[PDB]
RNA sequence: ACGAGACUCUGGCAUGCUAACUAGUUACGCGACCCCGGUCGGCGUAACUUCUUAGAGGGACAAGUGGCGUUCAGCCACCCGAGAUUGAGCAAUAACAGGUCUGUGAUGCCCUUAGAUGUCCGGGGCUGCACGCGCGCUACACUGACUGGCUCAGCGUGUGCCUACCCUACGCCGGCAGGCGCGGGUAACCCGUUGAACCCCAUUCGUGAUGGGGAUCGGGGAUUGCAAUUAUUC
């Protein structure tokens, strides 16, 4: 049997993360630690959205690891969320049919577009005359 | 303008009215035990780890900021 | 001064062909006509004429300073086309700004 | 499971948006009930894009006010996750049907604006906008310099407004917001 | 069949702190009563046996990242120097107090220096890390 | 070079030679 | 256990100070002018004294144990970096100085610099700032 | 915001005057026509031209246009 | 036999004029040379004040000075490196090499 | 000695030791990238040295 | 016709392409621990360029429909899609008696020019303090503060001609500051996988000018420097 390498990324901010799909059983983890204790635990269910809308039947014979670097905390949570969702679609492109690869794609677009389509909203550059972009220092008269 | 005078350890009746009437409410938070039973927030916390130990109250969800206990259910 | 060993460094001298478009060759062409004693209108219309003789698209020659009198005067000489904004004004203009010590004051030479 | 989206551990169904007047601008029924309120965002681009934002995320975003709290949404998703425990373990109803009953009673149906200021009615989105402000203000005021925490006052005001018992902050403000509007109509 | 990374990392140092009441030969220093653990702190560390918690945490930071030293322990133990009236800066931890864990975990055969400087974690210690992970991985049951 | 100046000092200090 | 014990101390009187008997004993002693939030911990750390106890709970003959460590910091095993009057001007001794003495130590210090006519002593007499502040715009409400 | 300038609208009224035969309804075909039949020194301005070309081209499918 | 070209230039497509001639100019003698490795660019960031004196609205400059680095390794005897690198240069690129 | 007294000041450090390498004034000096150049003369020769305004 | 726009750089997209022992990923032998199989920035060298890097082009146009509109210029909405208005740089004519002679070996003029407005050195001064305005930092707590643990950055900088003064891993002595030994780096090699803070979770507190605030002042220890009182800083 040949090798089935699927290495697919997700971005919500400068935080990037590539979710890797192969064959096995549904054990998903992040730099070696499973999904059930990705701190903060407040946004736990934001990581189980491509698990709980789809089930452990689409994570029946696919083992996933999510290598993460850069950015922040909530930026990573959504960059791993999007990546495992994109990697699940792009495991189903190259090795199984399109009308199942298209199916799960159509369900997660009906939940949140961010599961597949990345947000290009980034840190706007600071200007002189203010502390940031769209804010100037306090003007004095008289 | 007004200065509240809360209790630091239990008087004879404040332990009696806590040991009886804390599960006879429906919410039990250490902010309402400090409010109603006229004690301080630290005592209100310290007076509920021993009622969870007793079998009178029940924990729902724990956090560093706020814990919410309730009455032991009808079931 | 820069401490190069004796036999490494050597200078060659090349004449600029179509020297009219070279605004730093025209900022000097407008400079050393005045300090001898050619007038502010006469010299400037003629150097502007030579860079129009040179076959340039358009130009702007501004001379600012003590143009006769105790109070300062500025005479702007524009014929042909001149862009100001955008990227292309990095490689479409040659902007030369020169001083000249006339015996009454200092004049600016904005050949453009 | 793809049958229903358990809001943390709360059911999407049996949240009847009772008021026909405030139906479309209160979004939770069947599509606009996500698991955790903390969405991606992008509900500030168009004029009425913000009415598609789920009513809990609207109430989540309106809690994190007054400088020190700005950009602490994680911190006030937890305020909502703890306040929704206080609602059910008093009331005995689905906390979100009670949350929906709050805005329907809280929303000032008329206002006064300076054309003396003349009496005017509001937008059916404006009642959703102004109510979520009013009972994030009362929850913030009552628990400031107080032993009673935010989650309790946020759960009190959501219950007190849903009841319309006049000890709610949002109701008393509406009781004078619409009283001043009656004075000049 | 478990490792430390599979299990909750927050209550895993709570396991190794309860474990480092038993071994009882880290050879803890003498200043531990009075010491301020970094210059950006104000008060005493509440936990009177804190050294068994920051021996517990250092034992798994050195597991996760090998070849880490004392001045790196000052980075992973940084907080806020709340500078009174000036804006707060990122102050490190302290060299000496972190160097005493790396003569306490090195006293017991748990950590070891690697080539070109830097403390790694010895395979004997690596077992003693992974075996108490199993004790918490059944404490969840 | 022996003292070995950087490439952030190459284009700046040899840039001064153009000036 | 959680009730008030017998012979409770709502009020203490240690070293002409009213120590209110409702604080943590790590913070109860801070009223004495010379022991702060930081110092009162390490005093109660020197013996196995449970500092989860409130300011009227602890043993009535063991409040002497709290005093003698404050009066003698050195003898009860405290290093010399943890003292206020380290290397005194007169007797050159390292002593943690408490309520009544801390005034005496300050009074002798301000009157020392006053007497020798050192510039530090001058800006104390004048009611100015002494630690080299900009006195132009700030330092207002004390001086009209 | 999207109002076509005179350097867009004049390239729109000369390309159709000369090269009506080559153009069509589709943008992407007569995006590529403008590369062969014009020297446009910008990537963006070509699309600005070819965009309003197709607008005018859908109007010459109907009836008379002014310029 | 293990040689390493140091291509450090200010202008971008000036560096293309050399890093095209270090493959197309080298393969004619049949040497399996390595490819030009894109080393990351360096924006030397200066913000000065436009005003010489200190009067006006605080208007700042942003003098960026980008630098572009490439390396090409050489499977070459160093006699042939003296041939190619001493031919066809422009002042934009500083022609440097690490020896072994 | 006058030789002992005429240059007795250390120029090891401070903002009176180094100067502008065009102006020879000790203000607005770019010590960055070894320019030793006042902010005005830098602005004059920015295009000439290699620097350019883009951002 | 200049200006606006176009433009230039920058942000978002290329699972296509050229290239990546100073960026790696994947596999593999291999070391280790975990009871058939995982974890590992543990080492070692066949594919690869998805992830990082920065070149070549490309995509985006109101192009697509549904409506408004003289039915033109365009506008509103939806589909489509990474984009359906990224952010800045440049910037016309004609000006102000705007600011700068204390940026310049830019300078006309006016003085000055050995008993010096030149000049150098030590000391003081720029900070001096009844007051008035301006820009800001820290807060007035419990959405908190404390003390634990847990988990992520992105810009850049760095050993200078004169010019000394570089960024700092580590090994130790020290409560801290800090000192002393040792190797790395002129840099995608080294600091640095930049273990940043907020934040997270778990302790302590409990409405009290309090465990909020850290002003004011005393006492000691070091640092850079030829030296700190007029507290350099810590």
């Amino acid at each position: 049997g040949p090798l089935q390498s699927v290495q697919v990324f997700g971005r919500k901010k400068t935080a990037t993360a590539v979710a890797h799909c192969k064959r096995g059983n549904g054990l998903i983890k992040v730099n070696g630690r499973p999904l059930e204790m990705i701190e903060p635990r407040t946004l736990q269910y934001k990581l189980l959205e491509p698990v709980l809308l789809l089930g452990k039947e689409r994570f029946a014979g696919v083992d996933i690891r999510v290598r993460v670097k850069g950015g922040g905390h909530v930026a990573q949570i959504y960059a791993i969320r999007q990546s495992i969702s994109k990697a699940l679609v792009a495991y189903y492109q190259k090795y199984v049919d399109e009308a199942s690869k298209k199916e799960i794609k159509d369900i997660l677009i009906q939940y949140d577009r961010t599961l597949l389509v990345a947000d290009p909203r980034r840190c706007e550059s600071k200007k002189f005359g203010g502390p940031g972009a769209r804010a100037r220092y306090q003007k004095s008269y008289r | 303008r007004d200065k509240l005078n809360n209790l630091v350890l239990f008087d004879k009746a404040t332990y009696d009215k806590l040991c009886k009437e804390v599960p006879n409410y429906k919410l039990i938070t250490p902010a309402v035990v400090s409010e109603r039973l006229k004690i301080r927030g630290s005592l209100a916390r310290a007076a509920l780890q021993e009622l969870l130990s007793k079998g009178l109250i029940k924990l729902v969800s724990k956090h560093r900021a706020q814990v919410i206990y309730t009455r032991n259910t009808k079931g | 001064r820069f401490g190069f060993p004796e036999g490494s460094v050597e200078l060659y001298a090349e004449k600029v062909a179509t020297r009219g478009l070279c605004a730093i060759a025209q900022a000097e062409s407008l400079r050393y006509k005045l300090l001898g004693g050619l007038a502010v209108r006469r010299a400037c219309y003629g150097v502007l004429r030579f860079i129009m003789e040179s076959g340039a698209k358009g130009c702007e020659v501004v001379v600012s300073g003590k143009l006769r009198g105790q109070r300062a005067k500025s005479m702007k000489f524009v014929d042909g086309l001149m862009i100001h904004s955008g990227d292309p004004v990095n490689y479409y203009v040659d902007t030369a700004v020169r001083h000249v010590l006339l015996r009454q004051g200092v004049l600016g030479i904005k050949v453009k | 499971t793809p049958d229903i989206k358990l809001f943390g551990k709360w059911s999407t169904d049996d949240v009847q948006i009772n008021d026909i007047s405030l139906q479309d601008y209160i979004a939770v029924k069947e599509k606009y009930a996500k698991y955790l309120p903390h969405s991606a965002g992008r509900y500030a681009a168009k004029r009425f894009r913000k009415a598609q934002c789920p009513i809990v995320e609207r109430l989540t975003n309106s809690m994190m006010m007054h400088g020190r709290n700005n950009g602490k949404k994680l911190m006030t998703v937890r305020i909502v996750k703890h306040a929704f425990e206080i609602i059910h373990l008093l009331t005995g109803e689905n906390p979100l049907q009670v949350l929906v009953n709050a805005i329907i009673n809280s929303g000032p149906r008329e206002d006064s604006t300076r054309i003396r200021r003349q009496a005017v009615d509001v937008s059916p989105l404006r009642r959703v906008n102004q109510a979520i402000w009013l009972l994030c203000t009362g929850a913030r005021e009552a628990a400031f310099r107080n032993i009673k925490t935010i989650a309790e006052c946020l759960a009190d005001e959501l219950i007190n407004a849903a009841k319309g018992s006049s000890n709610s902050y949002a109701i008393k403000k509406k009781d004078e917001l619409e009283r001043v509007a009656k004075s000049n109509r | 069949g478990v490792t430390v990374k599979d299990v909750n990392q927050q209550e895993f140092v709570r396991a190794l702190a309860a474990f480092l009441k038993k071994s009882g030969k880290l050879k803890v220093p003498e200043w531990v009563d009075t010491v301020k653990l970094a210059k950006h702190k104000e008060l005493a560390p509440y936990d009177e046996n804190w050294f068994y918690t920051r021996a517990a945490s250092t034992a798994r930071h050195l597991y996760l990242r090998g070849g880490a030293g004392v001045g790196s322990m000052t980075k992973i133990y940084g907080g806020r120097q709340r500078n009174g009236v000036m804006p707060s800066h990122f102050s490190r931890g302290s060299k000496s107090v972190a160097r005493r864990v790396l003569q306490a975990l090195e006293g017991l055969k748990m950590v070891e220096k690697d080539q070109d400087w830097g403390r790694k974690l010895t395979p004997q210690g690596q077992r003693d890390l992974d075996r108490i992970a199993g004790q918490v991985a059944a404490a969840k049951k | 070079m022996a003292v070995q100046i950087s490439k952030k000092r190459k284009f700046v200090a040899d840039g001064i030679f153009k000036a | 256990s959680l009730v008030i014990p017998e012979k409770f101390q709502h009020i203490l009187r240690v070293l002409n100070t009213n120590i209110d008997g409702r604080r943590k004993i790590a913070f109860a002693i801070t009223a004495i002018k010379g022991v702060g939030r930081r110092y009162a911990h390490v005093v109660l750390r020197k013996a196995d004294i449970d500092l989860t106890k409130r300011a009227g709970e602890l043993t009535e003959d063991e409040v002497e144990r709290v005093i003698t460590i404050m009066q003698n910091p050195r003898q009860y095993k405290i290093p010399d970096w943890f003292l206020n009057r380290q290397k005194d001007v007169k007797d050159g001794k390292y002593s943690q100085v408490l309520a009544n003495g801390l005034d005496n130590k300050l009074r002798e210090d301000l009157e020392r610099l006053k007497k020798i006519r050192a510039h530090r002593g001058l800006r104390h007499f004048w009611g100015l700032r002494v630690r080299g502040q900009h006195t132009k715009t700030t330092g207002r409400r004390g001086r009209t | 915001g999207r109002v076509r300038t005179k350097t867009v609208k004049k390239a729109a009224r000369v390309i159709i005057e000369k090269y009506y035969t080559r153009l069509g309804n589709d943008f992407h075909t007569n995006k590529r026509v403008c590369e062969e039949i014009a020297i446009i020194p910008s990537k963006k301005l070509r699309n600005k031209i070819a965009g309003y070309v197709t607008h005018l081209m859908k109007r010459i499918q109907r009836g008379p246009v002014r310029g | 036999h293990r040689i390493r070209i140091t291509l450090t230039s200010r202008n971008v497509k000036s560096l293309e004029k050399v890093c095209a001639d270090l493959i197309r100019g080298a393969k004619e003698k049949n040497l399996k040379v390595k490819g030009p490795v894109r080393m990351p660019t360096k924006t030397l960031r200066i913000t000065t004040r436009k005003t010489p004196c200190g009067e006006g609205s605080k208007t700042w400059d942003r003098f960026q000075m980008r630098i572009h680095k490439r390396l090409i390794d050489l499977h070459s005897p160093s006699e042939i490196v003296k041939q190619i690198t001493s031919i066809s240069i422009e002042p934009g690129v500083e022609v440097e090499v690490t020896i072994a | 000695g006058h030789q002992q007294l005429y240059w007795s000041h250390p120029r090891k450090f401070g903002q009176g030791s180094r100067s502008c390498r065009v102006c020879s004034n000790r203000h607005g000096l770019i010590r960055k990238y070894g320019l030793n150049m006042c902010r005005q003369c830098f602005r004059q020769y920015a295009k000439d040295i290699g620097f350019i305004k883009l951002d």
